[PDB]
C-alpha cells in the first residue's frame, strides 16, 4: 500500500489496474477514489473508447429523436 | 489556456527553518492561509480550463486503417504510432518550439500531454468521419467529399462545385498543410503568443526568489 | 409524442433538483468565497502586529500620550495593508463576476429572445428554445434542444446520372436501402422518390467521381400524355 | 482564464460544428477547423 506516482508518494491507497472516470484528482494523470472497501488510485480514463464505421459509400441518417432539457447556471 | 501551477508556503519562504522567527511570524494572523488559499484557487482553476477546452468528446473515436477520404490527406495532422507517444507531425513541431529549493513548488497537471494528444486525435478523428454531428448526440459517419459537399452548400456554394472541381480542392488542401508544415518548421515568431506566458511566469518567479537577497 | 417527450423531461429536472443538492455548487461556491473573505477580514482585528495589544482602548487606558503612538501606529499600519488585501481581491472577484454576468446576458438575449446556430452555446444538441428562471444570486436556463436518436445504415451516391445528365439533390441526400434510390432529409429518415422536383441538373456523368446510375421519374410526363 | 474560456468558444462553435460569423475562425467563408495541442495552449487551423 504505498504507490509512487509521478507528483509524490502515494501511502494509504492501493493501485488498481482498471481505468475509471476521475473522482479526487491527484496529478500527473491519477485520480483516486472509494471502492471496492478502500481507497483505490487509478490511471484516468477519457471515455469509452469507439470507432466510427467510415466507407466512402455509406451514410447513417437517424429515424428518430428525443427532447431534451439540461439545466445551466451561471452567477 | 493554462499557466503553470506554482504554489509556495510562507513559513519556509519567509523564515527559513529558524524558530525565532516563526514565532514572530504568528503576529501577523491569517495572511499565510490567505496566500496558500489563493495560490490553490489559481491552482485548480489551472485545471478547469483544460478540462473545459479539450474535454469535449464524449468517446474516443479513432480513424478506420482504410484511410480514403476523397482525395484529402490528413496524415500531417492524424497521430503517427511509430513516434512512443500519439503526438502528430504537427503537434512535434510545435512542442519542439516552446522552451529553485526556497518553498517553491511546481505541481504537475492533472491531464498529462499525452492524454491530451488523446483528446485531441478524438475531436480530429471525429469531425473528420462524421462531420459535425458528432456534437449533438451520436456520430453518425458519411463520406468525406459529401461532408464537403455539405459545407459548401453551408456557405451559399452550391453542391455542384465541390464535386466538379474536387481534385482541385483536394490539390490546394493538401498544399496549404504542406505551407503550414514549412512554415512553423522554419520561422519561430509565430508562437509569441504562448512564450510570452511562460516567460513571464518565469520572470515572476525569478524576481521573488532575487527579493531574499535584499537587507530591507 | 414531442409533447409527452418534453412533459417528461421537465419532469426529470424537477425531480433532479429535488434530489440532487450540489447542482448549484456555482452559486454556492461564491456565497461561501465572500463569507470567507469577510470572516478573515474580520479575525485580523484580534492579532497584535508586534503591538502590546491588539485591542485599542487597553492601549489608550494604560500608556501615556507621548507613548501610545508607536503601539497604534503598528496597529495602524497592520489594520491597513489587512484592509487592502481584502479589497484587491474583492476587486478581482468582482470582475470575475461582471465576466459571468455579461455571459449570462448574452445568453439570455439570444437563446431566450430567439434561436441560436452557435454549437453547443445552449446545451449539447441542436438548439430548440429555452426557459430562464431565477435564482438566489444567479441565473438558472432549463435549455430544450433536438437530439438525433436511432440511425440505420444506408448506401449513398454523390448524383444520380440519368440520360446522360447528372442530378444533385436540391435539399436533402442520396440513400439506398438495398435496391432503389430515394432522398431524404439529412436529420430524419423521410424518404422520398427521385423526381426532377427533388434534384436539379449539372453537366454530365463523366466528371463526377461517384456518380450511380438510376432513373429520375419525371412528374409532367405522364400527365401530359393523359 | 479569459483566453482558455474563447478557446472552448472557439472548439465548441468552429471544431465540432460550421460558423457565419464573420472572422471567427480565419479570414474568410469557414468551412472546418482542426486542433492541434501545444504546450500550455492549443492551435486551431482553420480551413477556409
Ligand atoms: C421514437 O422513440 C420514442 C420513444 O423514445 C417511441 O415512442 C414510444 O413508442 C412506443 C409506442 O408508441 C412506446 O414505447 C414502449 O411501448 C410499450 C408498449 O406500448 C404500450 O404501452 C405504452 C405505455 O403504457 C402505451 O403508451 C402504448 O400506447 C401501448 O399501450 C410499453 O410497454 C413500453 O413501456 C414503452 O413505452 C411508447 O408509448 C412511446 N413513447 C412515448 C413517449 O410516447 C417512438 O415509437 C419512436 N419512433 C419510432 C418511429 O420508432
Ligand atoms: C427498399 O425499399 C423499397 C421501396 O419501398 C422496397 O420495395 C417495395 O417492397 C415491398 C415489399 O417487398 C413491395 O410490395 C410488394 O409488391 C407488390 C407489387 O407492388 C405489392 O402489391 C405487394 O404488397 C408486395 O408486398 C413493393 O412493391 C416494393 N416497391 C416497389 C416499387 O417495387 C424494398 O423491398 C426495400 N428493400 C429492402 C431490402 O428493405
Ligand atoms: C450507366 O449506364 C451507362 C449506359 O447505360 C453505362 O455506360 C456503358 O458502359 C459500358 C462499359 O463501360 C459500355 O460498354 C462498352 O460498349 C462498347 C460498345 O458500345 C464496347 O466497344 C466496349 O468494349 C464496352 O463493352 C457501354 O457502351 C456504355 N454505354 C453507353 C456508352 O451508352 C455506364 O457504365 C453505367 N454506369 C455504371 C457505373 O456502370
Ligand atoms: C495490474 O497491476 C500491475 C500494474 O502495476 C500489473 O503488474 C505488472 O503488469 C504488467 C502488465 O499488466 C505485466 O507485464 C507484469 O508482469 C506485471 N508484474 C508482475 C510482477 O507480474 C498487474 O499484473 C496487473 N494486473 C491485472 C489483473 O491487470
Ligand atoms: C453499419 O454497418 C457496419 C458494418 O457492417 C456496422 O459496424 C460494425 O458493427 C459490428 C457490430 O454490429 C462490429 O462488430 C464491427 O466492428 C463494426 N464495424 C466497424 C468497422 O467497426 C455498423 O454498426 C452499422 N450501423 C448501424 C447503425 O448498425
Ligand atoms: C499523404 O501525404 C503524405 C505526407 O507527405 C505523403 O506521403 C509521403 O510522401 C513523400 C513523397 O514520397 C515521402 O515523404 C513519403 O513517401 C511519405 N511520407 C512518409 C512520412 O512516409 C503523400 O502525399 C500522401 N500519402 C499517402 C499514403 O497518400
Ligand atoms: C470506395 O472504396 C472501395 C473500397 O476501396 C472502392 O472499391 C475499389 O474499387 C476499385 C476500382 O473501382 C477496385 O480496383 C478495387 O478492387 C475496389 N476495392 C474493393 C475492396 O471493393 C471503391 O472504388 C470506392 N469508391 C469509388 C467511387 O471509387
Amino acid at each position: 500500500n504505498v504507490f509512487q506516482t509521478r507528483a509524490g508518494c502515494l501511502i494509504g491507497a492501493e493501485h488498481v489496474n482498471n481505468s475509471y472516470e476521475c473522482d479526487i484528482p491527484i496529478g500527473a494523470g491519477i485520480c483516486a477514489s472509494y471502492q471496492t472497501q478502500s481507497i483505490i488510485a487509478y490511471t484516468m480514463s477519457l471515455g469509452a473508447e469507439n470507432s466510427v464505421a467510415y466507407s466512402n459509400n455509406s451514410i447513417a441518417i437517424p429515424t428518430n429523436f428525443t427532447i431534451s432539457v439540461t439545466t445551466e447556471i451561471l452567477p | 489556456v493554462s499557466m503553470t501551477k506554482t504554489s509556495v508556503d510562507c513559513t519556509m519562504y519567509i523564515c527559513g527553518d529558524s524558530t525565532e522567527c516563526s514565532n514572530l511570524l504568528l503576529q501577523y494572523g491569517s495572511f499565510c492561509t490567505q496566500l496558500n488559499r489563493a495560490l490553490t484557487g489559481i491552482a485548480v482553476e489551472q485545471d478547469k480550463n483544460t478540462q473545459e477546452v479539450f474535454a469535449q468528446v464524449k468517446q474516443i473515436y479513432k480513424t478506420p486503417p482504410i484511410k480514403d477520404f476523397g482525395g484529402f490527406n490528413f496524415s500531417q495532422i492524424l497521430p503517427d504510432p511509430s513516434k512512443p507517444s500519439k503526438r502528430s507531425f504537427i503537434e512535434d513541431l510545435l512542442f519542439n518550439k516552446v522552451t529553485k529549493f526556497n518553498g517553491l513548488t511546481v505541481l504537475p497537471p492533472l491531464l498529462t500531454d499525452e492524454m491530451i494528444a488523446q483528446y485531441t486525435s478524438a475531436l480530429l478523428a471525429g469531425t473528420i468521419t462524421s462531420g459535425w454531428t458528432f456534437g449533438a448526440g451520436a456520430a453518425l459517419q458519411i463520406p468525406f467529399a459529401m461532408q464537403m459537399a455539405y459545407r459548401f452548400n453551408g456557405i451559399g456554394v452550391t453542391q455542384n462545385v465541390l464535386y466538379e472541381n474536387q481534385k482541385l480542392i483536394a490539390n490546394q488542401f493538401n498544399s496549404a498543410i504542406g505551407k503550414i508544415q514549412d512554415s512553423l518548421s522554419s520561422t519561430a515568431s509565430a508562437l509569441g503568443k504562448l512564450q510570452d506566458v511562460v516567460n513571464q511566469n518565469a520572470q515572476a518567479l525569478n524576481t521573488l526568489v532575487k527579493q531574499l537577497s535584499s537587507n530591507f | 409524442l414531442i409533447a409527452n417527450q418534453f412533459n417528461s423531461a421537465i419532469g426529470k429536472i424537477q425531480d433532479s433538483l429535488s434530489s440532487t443538492a450540489s447542482a448549484l455548487g456555482k452559486l454556492q461556491d461564491v456565497v461561501n468565497q465572500n463569507a470567507q473573505a469577510l470572516n478573515t477580514l474580520v479575525k485580523q482585528l484580534s492579532s497584535n502586529f508586534g503591538a502590546i495589544s491588539s485591542v485599542l482602548n487597553d492601549i489608550l487606558s494604560r500608556l501615556d500620550p507621548p507613548e501610545a503612538e508607536v503601539q497604534i501606529d503598528r496597529l495602524i499600519t497592520g489594520r491597513l495593508q489587512s484592509l487592502q488585501t481584502y479589497v484587491t481581491q474583492q476587486l478581482i472577484r468582482a470582475a470575475e463576476i461582471r465576466a459571468s454576468a455579461n455571459l449570462a446576458a448574452t445568453k439570455m438575449s439570444e437563446c431566450v429572445l430567439g434561436q441560436s446556430k452557435r454549437v453547443d452555446f445552449c446545451g449539447k444538441g441542436y438548439h430548440l428554445m429555452s426557459f430562464p428562471q431565477s435564482a438566489p444570486h444567479g441565473v438558472v436556463f432549463l435549455h430544450v434542444t433536438y437530439v438525433p436518436a436511432q440511425e440505420k445504415n444506408f448506401t449513398t451516391a454523390p448524383a444520380i446520372c440519368h440520360d446522360g445528365k447528372a442530378h444533385f439533390p436540391r435539399e436533402g441526400v442520396f440513400v439506398s436501402n438495398g435496391t432503389h434510390w430515394f432522398v431524404t432529409q439529412r436529420n430524419f429518415y423521410e424518404p422520398q422518390i427521385i423526381t426532377t422536383d427533388n434534384t436539379f441538373v449539372s453537366g454530365n456523368c463523366d466528371v463526377v467521381i461517384g456518380i450511380v446510375n438510376n432513373t429520375v421519374y419525371d412528374p409532367l410526363q405522364p400527365e401530359l400524355d393523359s
